[PDB]
């Protein structure tokens, strides 16, 4: 069996640069069987290369491949914002086999979270479920930690978290985090707060609420 | 319905033995091959041994040719890899794999049927 | 244009059966290689199963024995044929014609698969308000909880209010129902002077709900 | 009585490309079979509907050599009931095929610093080829409903396509030749 592996999984670029993108074949197969597919968000895959360095119908002029053997490339020269996208390499053999791909990201200064709380609603406690959302907006890079702390004591387990894409304006990610508990569960403890740790913040960030007030 | 179980394998010092098994099941006749591969940790699936069924012939390759010894039990219907004078190049996970075709081949891909792959190591 | 139009997408619960179709328009499927591609919900590419314009068929690992490429020449159409669906088959699914050496050139715009033992089902709208004590900015949203299947769209203010709103995608809860918020950022003056209220639409479920977020009063 | 002419076979300059597959036919001789077995230089023998060391007790009519230039990972192909590119479109064996299939690798031969492009494959057929059928065609393969009149383009590709061996392929994409013996009911 054949692997393709892609490094790095995620490439942080401002527009205008030179991205590189690496594709690793565990086996050395020749340069006619590679072939380079770009990926919008919520978008079909387009050919953007084959045959490692042929540019597919339509492509523009500042995305070239090269490589041989083990070893390929995807390079764009001078990033536009529309290149921002996930990049997959795939390698022709019995059936075609993918990469893991590449997300090429906006690189911007480091900009800190805003961190916000939120209790459950009195509508949702009359049914039995209490979700405590915190949110974070507008932060950069994407890397960030939520920790929910109930009565000062670290939860686990009862947390889901979801991310925004880049956003389109200044290139920020936001994140929301929902801590659920049963009403009973809820109303035995009282201070409610989630700490968020990211790059941009010197000291850990808490916000929080007490329950009833 | 064909079932290959292999079993054996362990960790041996640089000169002593080790015994593969690979009972065959599920085959309706003696018209089809065996082949014990390994695999290194990095490098690639490779054939050692083989052994066609129907008329009872071992192959080896070079570098195990005076050292390892294919061989099938009938009763049992059970083929064996007596690994002799082990060398700490013979460190690899080892695979029985059987084929529908009388004689061998250096293609994993050539045989349908595979064991579960036990390791076998020679310290240092 | 050169298209490839794909149906069948569906819920479907695990151990049941769903046949994707894939329509040609500006080639041939009867002359061509057509592969499947899939992609679980944010995860990568994974080839599922091809076909040679001659006949043969092939299958990734995953999906042996439960997956059936086929087409209808008549119909220039591309089949794909699941059964036995896990969980892990929740993916969104492509048709692409195959060049081999010149790649995969037509992609289809994809359809979707959700492998579920979930019923459709309403979600319940609950205003995220600003607990009674409040910098620059102020922050409030919905929580759109225990809906399914996907999707919801969520506005704010009928569509007046766009700018700082930011809808999470969804997380799948363990009891097998969807739930998502949808915030907004104002500047903390307007909080008690601009009304807010979120409009949900669940389609599959006939659900339009709106609510009004507000601060909440001691 | 004279020995079967194995050796122009086995041991020639060139091979042909596995789409115009070389065919010779062998009669009026003797043949030792059992020692072309133990030839370890062979990385596949496989026989099938026979076993290899019981061809020295066996006549036949005609037997057939045939011989060409594959990949490392396409010799599988070379089996009765295989399916993908090279058994459909390029060299076929009938379900029912009796005899042996002879494969190693060739790399110091048939591979070049820079590629050898001599030997080629059928990428592009409608349908499957018949059993021992040889295709030389080169038309203009049409892919879509407009006729090419033999002018490549898009949904119009030429059927062949070049392998351009590398000595620093891997075995899977290394040549590989291939001699398949098909008996027909030399002894
Ligand atoms: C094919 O050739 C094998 C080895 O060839 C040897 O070297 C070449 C250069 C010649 O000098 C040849 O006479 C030598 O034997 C043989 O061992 C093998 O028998 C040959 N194949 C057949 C079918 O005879």
């Amino acid at each position: 069996d054949i692997q393709m592996t892609q490094s790095p999984g995620t490439l942080s670029l401002s527009p205008g640069e030179r991205a590189t993108l690496s594709c690793r074949a565990s086996q050395s197969v020749s340069s006619s069987s590679l072939a380079w597919y770009q990926q919008k968000h919520g978008q079909a895959p387009r050919l953007l290369i084959y045959g490692t360095s042929s540019r597919a119908t339509g492509i523009p002029d500042r995305f070239s491949g090269s490589g041989s053997g083990t070893d390929f490339t995807l390079t764009i020269s001078g990033l536009e914002p529309e290149d921002f996208a996930v990049y997959y390499c795939q390698q022709y053999g019995s059936s075609p086999l993918f990469g893991g791909g590449t997300k090429v990201e906006i690189k911007r200064t480091v900009a800190a979270p805003s961190v916000f709380i939120f209790p459950p609603s009195d509508e949702q406690l009359k049914s039995g479920t209490a979700s405590v959302v915190c949110l974070l907006n507008n932060f950069y890079p994407r890397e960030a930690k939520v920790q929910w702390k109930v009565d000062n004591a670290l939860q686990s387990g009862n947390s889901q978290e979801s991310v925004t894409e880049q956003d389109s304006k200044d290139s920020t990610y936001s994140l929301s985090s929902t801590l659920t508990l049963s009403k009973a569960d809820y109303e035995k403890h009282k201070v409610y707060a989630c700490e968020v740790t990211h790059q941009g913040l010197s000291s850990p960030v808490t916000k929080s609420f007490n329950r009833g007030e | 319905q064909v079932q290959l179980v292999e079993s054996g394998g362990g960790l041996v010092q640089p000169g002593g033995s080790l015994r593969l098994s690979c009972a065959a099941s599920g085959f309706t006749n003696d018209f089809y091959s065996i082949a014990w591969f390994r695999q290194a940790p990095g490098k690639e699936r490779e054939g050692v041994s083989w052994l066609s069924v129907s008329d009872n012939t071992p192959t080896y390759v070079d570098s195990v040719k005076d050292r390892f010894t294919i061989s099938r039990h009938n009763a049992n219907n059970t083929v064996y890899l007596q690994m002799n004078m082990l060398k700490p190049e013979d460190t690899a996970i080892y695979y029985c794999a059987a084929g529908r075709f009388a004689g061998r081949d250096t293609w994993p891909s050539s045989y349908d049927y595979w064991g579960q792959g036990t390791q076998v190591t020679v310290s240092s | 244009e050169v298209q490839l139009l794909e149906s069948g997408g569906g819920l479907v619960q695990p151990g049941g059966s769903l046949r994707l179709s894939c329509a040609a328009s500006g080639l041939t499927v009867r002359s061509n290689y057509m592969n499947w591609v899939r992609q679980a919900p944010g995860k990568g590419l994974e080839w599922v199963s091809l076909i040679y314009s001659g006949g043969s068929t092939f299958y990734a690992d995953s999906v042996k024995g439960r997956f059936t490429i086929s087409r209808h020449d008549s119909k220039n159409t591309l089949y794909l044929q699941m059964n036995s669906l896990r969980a892990e088959d929740t993916a969104v699914y492509y048709c692409a014609r195959d060049l081999v050496v010149y790649g995969m050139d037509v992609w289809g715009q994809g359809t979707t698969v959700t492998v579920s033992s979930a019923s459709t089902k309403g979600p319940s709208v609950f205003p995220l308000a600003p607990s009674s004590k409040s910098g620059g900015t102020a922050a409030l949203g919905c929580l759109v909880k225990d809906y399914f299947p996907e999707p919801v769209t969520v506005s704010w203010n009928s569509g007046a209010l766009t700018s700082g709103v930011h809808t999470f995608p969804a997380v799948l809860q363990s009891s097998g129902l969807y739930s998502l918020s949808s915030v907004v950022t104002v500047p903390s003056s307007s909080l008690g002077t601009q009304t807010y209220i979120c409009n949900v639409n669940h389609k599959p479920s006939n659900t339009k709900v709106d609510k009004k977020v507000e601060p909440k009063s001691c | 009585t004279n020995l079967c002419p194995f050796d122009e076979v086995f041991n020639a300059t060139r091979f042909a490309s596995v789409y115009a597959w070389n065919r010779k036919r062998i009669s009026n001789c003797v043949a030792d079979y059992s020692v072309l077995y133990n030839f370890a230089p062979f990385f596949a023998f496989k026989c099938y509907g026979v076993s290899p060391t019981k061809l020295n007790d066996l006549c036949f009519t005609n037997v057939y050599a045939d011989s060409f230039v594959i990949r490392g990972n396409e010799v599988s192909q070379i089996a009765p009931g295989q399916t993908g590119n090279i058994a459909d479109y390029n060299y076929k064996l009938p379900d029912d095929f009796t005899g042996c299939v002879i494969a190693w690798n060739s790399n110091k031969l048939d591979s070049k610093v820079g590629g050898n492009y001599n030997y080629q494959y059928r990428l592009f057929r409608k349908s499957n080829l018949k059993p021992f059928e040889r295709d030389i065609s080169t038309e203009i393969y049409q892919a879509g409903n407009k006729p090419c009149n033999g002018v490549a383009g898009f949904n119009c590709y030429f059927p062949l396509r070049s392998y351009g061996f590398r000595p620093t392929y891997g075995v899977g994409h290394q040549p590989y030749r291939v001699v398949v013996l098909s008996f027909e009911l030399v002894c």
